């Protein structure tokens, strides 16, 4: 019960960071360009059973393009990403979509303006209208604050399954084990290092 | 084991290929990842294209044939002209034959759409290279073969579709201006033949797949073809009747009519008008009979999401709004078209009720166009009185909290609607409010939505009608607050009552006793413990103070004194249970009031009373702080101090220049504190390490330094007496912050120091030459060393560093002349360093500084320093600019790079550089800079782009140099150059476009 | 006329908003694991207490382990509103891995109140 | 009309 999702957009828009938030829950600060494509399975628990997205995270930089539109074959849904702090990334949306719908004749697609958390937003909502004629769904999102970060997947699920009344549900919490001085040494070693490493984003509200 | 196909010495194993490909698209985990790196290395092999016809023939995997075509597309695009004429015509063949091979096979033609489309696109890449000059019979042959089969005819529509896109829709910034114009003309010369075939297929029928492919290509034509192909023919009749009945063609046909509808038709033509009315009339008729009546609940249809309803409704919304925004004037005059006009809008009413934000923003943008038209244009509003009535209900029911962009759009439309009919709007809101009291439509979402709508139409009614209206609203809401018994339910109503009164300041101005009651009640809420109530009380408080600041400063008739004084008296009792932030907002609001007092003596006295608490705490701390310096390690003490400063920043924000008297009371001790705090941090970093900068104690200490700096910024930026700033404030400041910043370790340097200095120079920098010089000496070199190692580390310091050099270069450029030769050399290294930043906050500053630097050197005239600058750094700035222009990683800043480069070239074209830019040895004595500039640039581009011919470079530079006075053309020439450096065999005649 | 989760066996002792971190020793760096409501669940059957924290919106579990009497809360160098401690059996991702957790709150009050209800729970896990 | 409205507002309790 799985679907193939392709994730495309200019380099730096935050495609990989977005996917890592849904996998590990972490927020990667550094920008390590993706080489070609990274495939990650992503599972969501819904009231219609566990849905599984095969997320194909593609490379935005042209030098690391890889197979390019070869990655789009047999894709059943897609997310086009851009940075609201970078006009040139929204300028390139019609290009990504062009390459996308030439391979994928008819699939549900989401347009995402990432990094709305940043104050100095350059791409105003008044300008974002490309999605209207191309029947795309749009969402203001941010990977750093998780603003609307669940929306794109929820919308695609409602589409692929064909149920608009589909919601995400809490997964069952199995009872945990109630639990050695052979490893009591090396554990405290890992704790001394952890304890003296300052937590990131200490100015954040949480 | 899979790395066999990577070996090109022996023949390619097709069977192995189809395995490595299948493992990629169908595999998982490591095996898929390994296969990925192999397919990448395979297609990226420059000789891979040679093994294309093999795959296209022998392979049984559609994915393999797809990747094979990708390798060709990469060849046809970049190295096509480099191929012998034999291979070129050879590739053209087995790509055409391959297409025909798949069209004759009904099995393949159905089950491998993805592979045929890729072949079609590959064919168009050849056309863009060869057609029509070396393939003049393409279209006549295409039309002939379109009668031999249906499958072939359909695929040809796909080829023409893609051909239209690549030439008209995506040609810009992909091909040169010359090549684009050339291809555009070629299609225009032979479209009459294409339209002939297209129209025949549409009229004769009848294969569904063939019709859609034909209509989908038609959509691309309407972007550029002349109007006569639409009106002088009977094609609009077909689109607006025949193809609106079947769902499969309906979706695309509606998009075709949307493009036609969005044309500025010959307004004086009385035949095109009827043609424009005719197809619209038919379209709405077909929808009403073949899809859904006008009374249909489109909200529920969209929600159910059956088949392509959501797509069709979106397209219908795009169609109606587009047409009516251009042509509704045609339907307003004639009476026989009135029903058609209102039915069209009634469909938009039903669409507006759909719960879908992005769709709602679409219809809303049209309503805004309409009501604004009815607000200005005579004899129009009486037509849409019924449409406007429903629209009021729709917007009131779907009002959002004041994204923010959406609200303002709604308010603006709702204000217009209230102006067109005040009575109707008022009646609807009272009715909505009566159904809120009886509990029929009672909820937290609906009471708030109604309140927001009631507050948005403020200032639209007469002051009298508004009074009668506001009272009725506040009465009903107060009666509603008594009705509820839940402590949470009462919180929701109380907020709305306070939001509404906050929106009607005119009402508050007229009635003091009522205004007094509100404020006194807000003070009672500032003691309430329930979540959000305190923030709501402070927000409404300052919100009202901004709009009624005049009624708090004057003496009200029924009062003994100005109400501002009464607030300050009980300010402690009022702000007792508030959080530190909520107190700052309160003090800030008070500052807005005090600023209105125009009497100097009275204004200063109110300031002394307001700042009474913080000044007493301050004097106490400052006394105890110097007596026992270890008190700064106490968290509670650091907190108190920070809040005292924040309270000062808050008030200073409101009062600006009128805050100077308070600043002076604390200024000298505040900078003494800045010095003690700085020492405490340094003692901590030395006794604990760099980790100490992360500890709560130090972070609190750094807060004091940053809030102290923030206060000074806030004042100086808003100061009026600049003489006082220089004489009194600048000297102690610089002697307190600069040396501390310089002698701190990088990880202990506050970037706010740079930002503070930026404010100082921006305001009084023209009056402090020794001051600006002292700033550079202290912050320039040490800050540059923090950021000249990479593009990531110290991002805060990075942006503030170039902001500071920017304003310095603007205001006090003299400071850079005093820099030693070696120091000025680092200054230039820093500017070019900013060019290479992908970061836009730095890239833009970098370019601007360079541009302003040249203008500065220019207006020095013919002098030793100006000439030495050109000898030293001219060609440096030219090459560094060219680098970021062509490296294809700084496209974000193309416009400014061009402007800079154009300024550099123009200096030579105008002989504004007296001295020669070259050595007496490397060029014969007598040569002009103009000539040597073309020699330097010619040699530079050859080594940087060895695949360009000498003729390309010569033509580009020739055109680039005699276009350095026309930026739009200059830019076009650069963009042409950027296209040709990504291929081989670029046509050097393309630079003669202008 | 004829007309037309595994948290049921448990009781909430304490609830607080928090952000959860985990330590990656292989890189010496903290990493968020989830953000949302952290709960103390006492099984009415076994009278044992566990930590169950879910991520907002997705409602995916990011913490699920017993509050053993063995575990010890330590302060972090970079804050006063956070606790660090070692866990030897957490099943938020399936198998009972071992993690070095760090949890942070809105204020020092919630962190101190957390440690109160945290040690309260450990006494229950002894009984 | 307003003097009453002032009195009504001043009695908002929870
Ligand atoms: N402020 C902010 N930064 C973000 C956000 N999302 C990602 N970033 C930042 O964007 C940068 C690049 O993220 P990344 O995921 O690698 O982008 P990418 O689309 O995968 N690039 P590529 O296509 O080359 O692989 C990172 O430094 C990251 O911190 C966000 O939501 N807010
Ligand atoms: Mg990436």
């Amino acid at each position: 019960v799985q679907f193939k999702l392709v994730l495309v957009g200019d380099g730096g828009t935050g495609k990989t960071t977005f996917v890592k938030r849904h996998l590990t829950g972490e927020f990667e600060k550094k920008y390590v360009a993706t080489l070609g494509v990274e495939v990650h399975p992503l599972v969501f628990h819904t009231n219609r059973g566990p849905i599984k997205f095969n997320v194909w995270d593609t490379a935005g930089q042209e030098k690391f393009g890889g197979l390019r539109d070869g990655y789009y074959i047999q894709a059943q849904c897609a997310i086009i990403m851009f940075d609201v702090t970078s006009r040139v990334t929204y300028k390139n949306v019609p290009n990504w979509h062009r390459d996308l719908v030439r391979v994928c004749e008819n699939i549900p697609i989401v347009l995402c303006g990432n990094k709305v958390d940043i104050k100095d937003r350059k791409v105003k909502a008044k300008s974002i209208v490309f999605h209207r004629k191309k029947n795309l769904q749009y969402y203001d999102i941010s990977a750093k604050s998780n603003y609307n970060f669940e929306k794109p997947f929820l919308w695609l699920a409602r589409k692929l399954i064909g149920d608009p009344n589909l919601e995400f549900v809490a997964m069952p919490a199995l009872a945990p084990p109630e639990v050695d001085p052979a490893l009591a040494a090396q554990y405290e070693h890992d704790l001394e290092v952890a304890q003296t490493t300052a937590l990131p984003d200490e100015d954040d509200d949480l | 084991s899979m790395e066999g196909i990577l070996d090109f010495s022996n023949d390619l194993d097709i069977a192995l290929l189809d395995q490595v490909v299948s493992t990629f698209y169908q595999g998982s985990g490591v095996q898929q990842k390994q296969a990925q790196e192999i397919l990448t290395k395979f297609q990226d092999n420059p000789d891979a294209w040679q093994k294309a016809d093999q795959i296209l023939q022998f392979s049984t995997n559609p994915q393999s044939k797809f990747i094979a075509l990708s390798i060709l597309d990469k060849l046809i695009t970049r190295k096509w002209k480099l191929l012998p004429n034999d291979h070129r015509i050879g590739i053209r063949n087995f790509v055409v034959g391959m297409i025909i091979s798949m069209c004759q096979d009904d099995e393949v033609f159905k089950t491998q759409k993805n592979l045929i489309n890729k072949s079609d696109l590959t064919l168009v890449q050849i056309l863009k290279q060869e057609w029509p000059q070396n393939w003049p019979e393409f279209i006549p042959e295409l039309i002939g073969s379109s009668s031999s089969s249906v499958n072939v005819c359909e695929n040809n529509m796909i080829v023409l579709k893609l051909l239209s896109e690549e030439v008209f829709d995506f040609s810009a910034e992909q091909m040169t201006q010359a090549k684009a114009l050339h291809l555009k003309n070629s299609m225009s010369k032979e479209f009459e033949q294409i339209f002939k075939l297209c129209f025949q297929v549409l009229e004769q029928g009848s294969s569904s797949s063939l019709i859609v492919a034909t209509l989908e290509s038609l959509l691309r034509y309407l972007h550029w073809i002349p109007y006569r192909y639409i009106y002088e023919t009977n094609i609009l009749e077909l689109l607006s009747t025949k193809f609106m009945t079947s769902p499969d063609t309906r979706a695309i046909t509606l998009k075709c009519l949307t493009e036609v509808s969005n044309l500025k038709i010959p307004q004086d033509n009385d035949l095109i008008k009827r043609q424009t009315v005719l197809f619209f009339q038919n379209t709405l008729q077909q929808i009403a009979t073949s899809v859904m009546p006008v009374t249909a609940d489109l909200k529920a249809t969209y929600a159910n999401a059956n088949g392509n309803d959501q797509s069709f409704l979106q397209d219908l919304a795009m169609f109606l709004t587009t047409y009516l925004a251009r042509n509704r004037a045609l339907l307003e005059s004639d009476e026989s078209l009135r029903e058609l006009l209102l039915n069209a809008h009634q469909y938009l009413i039903q669409l507006s009720k759909i719960e879908e934000r992005e769709l709602f923003k679409t219809t809303l943008d049209y309503w805004h166009n309409l009501v604004a038209d009815l607000f200005y244009e005579p004899l129009k509003k009486h037509i849409y009185e019924e449409i406007c009535s429903q629209l009021r209900l729709v917007i009131i029911e779907n009002m959002v909290r004041p994204t923010i962009q959406l609200y303002k759009s709604e308010r603006e439309v709702l204000v217009y609607l209230t102006h067109l009919n005040v009575i109707d709007t008022e009646e609807i809101m009272i009715s909505k409010l009566a159904r809120q009291i009886d509990g029929s439509e009672w909820s937290w979402h609906n009471i708030n939505t109604l309140s927001w709508a009631i507050g948005s139409i403020s200032g639209t009614m007469s002051e009298d009608t508004e009074k009668r209206f506001v009272v009725t609203v506040i009465k009903d809401l107060l009666g509603l607050c008594e009705q509820k018994r839940g402590k949470d339910n009462k919180a929701v109503v109380a907020s709305d009552i306070m939001y509404v009164v906050g929106q009607y300041p005119r009402f508050l101005k007229a009635h003091w006793n009522f205004l007094r009651t509100v404020i006194l009640k807000l003070f009672e809420f500032m003691h309430e413990t329930h979540e959000g109530v305190q923030d709501m009380a402070c927000d409404t408080f300052i919100k009202i103070v901004q709009k009624c600041k005049y009624h708090f400063v004057i003496q009200q008739p029924r009062e003994s004194e100005p109400f501002i004084q009464t607030i300050i008296r009980d300010i402690q009792k009022t702000t007792a249970d508030l959080q530190p932030q909520q107190v700052h907002t309160f003090y800030k609001a008070c500052g807005i009031i005090i600023s209105e007092e125009r009497s100097v003596a009275e204004r200063n006295r109110l300031l002394s009373d307001l700042m009474q608490l913080p000044n007493m705490a301050w004097d106490t701390i400052v006394e105890q702080s110097t007596a026992n310096p270890t008190l700064l390690l106490d968290s509670e003490t650091v907190k108190i101090i920070a809040n005292i400063i924040k309270t000062n920043v808050a008030v200073c924000t409101s009062m600006g220049a009128d805050f100077y008297p308070q600043l002076g009371h604390i200024y000298y001790n505040m900078l003494q504190l800045y010095r003690a705090v700085s020492s405490m941090i340094s003692a901590q970093v030395a006794a604990e390490g760099l980790i100490a900068t992360k500890t709560p104690k130090v972070r609190g200490l750094r807060t004091i330094k940053k809030e102290i700096l923030k206060l000074v910024e806030t004042y100086i930026s808003k100061a009026r007496n600049l003489d006082d700033v220089v004489k009194v404030l600048v000297e102690p400041l610089l002697n307190a912050v600069l040396e501390d910043y310089m002698n701190n370790v990088p990880d202990a340097r506050d970037a706010e120091v740079l930002n503070c200095m930026t404010t100082v120079v921006e305001k009084v920098g023209h009056m402090i030459p020794q001051g600006v010089i002292l700033i550079l000496q202290s912050v320039f070199e040490c800050t540059l060393d923090m950021i000249n190692k990479d593009f990531t580390e110290y991002p805060e310091h990075r942006v503030e560093f170039y902001k500071l050099l920017k304003v310095i270069n603007e205001k006090s450029f003299a400071a850079f002349l005093e820099l030693p030769p070696a120091a000025f050399k680092l200054f230039v290294d820093a500017i070019c360093w900013a060019f290479k930043h992908n970061n836009r906050d730095v890239e833009v500053n970098g370019l601007q500084i360079a541009l302003d630097l040249v203008k500065n050197i220019e207006r020095m005239g013919n002098v030793p320093f100006a000439n030495e600058f050109h000898k030293n750094y001219f060609f440096i700035f030219v090459s560094e600019t060219f680098f970021v222009l062509t490296d294809s990683d700084h496209k974000s800043g193309f416009s400014k790079q061009a402007l800079l480069l154009m300024k550099l070239i123009s200096l030579v074209y105008d002989n504004k550089i007296s001295v020669p830019l070259y050595q007496e040895a490397e060029v014969p004595q007598g040569t002009s800079n103009q000539v040597y500039l073309s020699q330097y640039l010619a040699n530079m581009l050859s080594n940087a782009f060895p695949h360009l011919t000498s003729e390309q470079i010569a033509s580009f530079l020739s055109a680039l140099t005699k276009q350095c006075k026309d930026l739009v053309v200059f830019k076009g020439t650069l963009r042409d150059f950027l296209v040709q450096i990504k291929e081989v065999g670029g046509d050097p005649t393309d630079y003669l476009f202008a | 006329f004829e007309p037309v989760t595994m948290e049921e066996d448990e009781e909430v002792l304490y609830k607080v908003r928090a952000k959860l971190f985990r330590f990656d020793a292989d890189a010496k760096e903290w990493k968020e694991r989830g953000t949302g409501d952290c709960k103390f669940l006492k099984n009415k059957k076994t009278n044992k207490v566990r930590i169950l924290m879910r991520r907002d919106k997705t409602l995916k579990i990011c913490a699920n382990h017993i509050i053993a009497p063995e575990y010890t809360l330590k302060p972090n160098v970079g804050s006063d509103r956070s606790w660090v401690y070692a866990c030897t059996a957490d099943i938020a991702e399936g198998e009972a891995e071992a993690f070095t957790f760090a949890i942070r709150f809105g204020s020092k009050e919630n962190a101190d109140k957390f440690k109160e209800e945290f040690e309260k729970a450990q006494e229950i896990n002894k009984k | 009309m307003i003097d009453i409205l002032s009195s009504e507002l001043s009695h908002m309790d929870f």
